[PDB]
């Protein structure tokens, strides 16, 4: 499958407070 | 030409001179520095780190493959380092944003490579500032190396304990990255899915460079952008 971007986004790591 | 040392030889190759130990200590130092700023910025607890040396008077904190959650990142950023084999991988970044997950950041830890044709000394394209400087860069040694080692572990160290200010109590940190133009269009990482948006920064933001590394065939180039500065 073709790639629209040359980017690649991880998952994130959150905090709350 | 290769390392005299065993502390080193615990995380990276002795020798750093052909293309494929070029590209492994690229993905060790992928791993090592980027478990450094996890750490030393505290976007991870202690719990997901082990102690280790680069030299015997130099400790950092790498990511435990015992915690299950860390290990996971670590393998994150194996896989994003193996792409430095091929030489498809342009920049990883470590991108801290507000909320989840913005493109403008908060926090940008750069690390962008530069490959080489054959031989290690012109650069390769792979692509179309820094660059410039960059290509110009010439391998001196395996012992050059770990200077270049050593230099921005301390830097990075230094940078986020006695130059920045603590993140936010609230954010989000992933890590974001580029494919070179060499990379098909079927190549992705596993575990970094698609989007149309890298990330950008605000206008008024401080950049300071942290370090460069040249291995046999390869050029890395680490900066920081926050507004912790």
């Amino acid at each position: 499958n073709a790639r629209d971007s040359p980017y690649g986004l991880s998952q994130g790591i959150t905090k709350k407070n | 030409d290769a390392i005299d040392d065993k502390t080193w030889s615990k995380l990276f190759p002795s020798i750093v001179s052909d293309p494929d130990r070029s590209s492994n200590f690229m993905i060790r130092a992928i791993y090592v520095v980027f478990s450094a700023v996890l750490r030393q910025r505290n976007i991870l607890e202690k719990e997901y780190f082990s102690k280790n040396y680069i030299t015997e008077n130099l400790s950092c904190m790498t990511l435990s493959f015992k915690n299950l959650r860390a290990h996971q990142i670590a393998q994150l950023l194996r896989a994003a380092g193996d792409a430095t084999k091929d030489g498809f991988l342009k920049e990883i970044s470590l991108v801290v944003t507000e909320h989840d997950g913005d493109v403008e950041a908060i926090e940008v830890f750069s690390m962008k490579f530069i490959y080489f044709e054959n031989g290690g000394v012109v650069a390769r394209l792979s692509t179309d500032p820094h660059f410039a400087e960059l290509a110009q860069l010439r391998y001196e040694g395996a012992e050059s190396v770990r200077d270049q080692m050593v230099t921005i572990v301390r830097s990075v160290q230094f940078l986020c304990t006695k130059v920045l200010e603590p993140l936010p109590a609230e954010f989000t940190a992933n890590f974001r990255l580029k494919y070179t133009n060499d990379a098909p269009s079927n190549f992705r990482i596993d575990g970094f899915d698609d989007s149309s948006t890298f990330y950008t920064l605000p206008d008024g933001i401080q950049s300071v460079t942290i370090g460069h590394l040249r291995p046999g065939h390869h050029a890395a180039h680490m900066q920081c952008w926050s507004k912790s500065m």
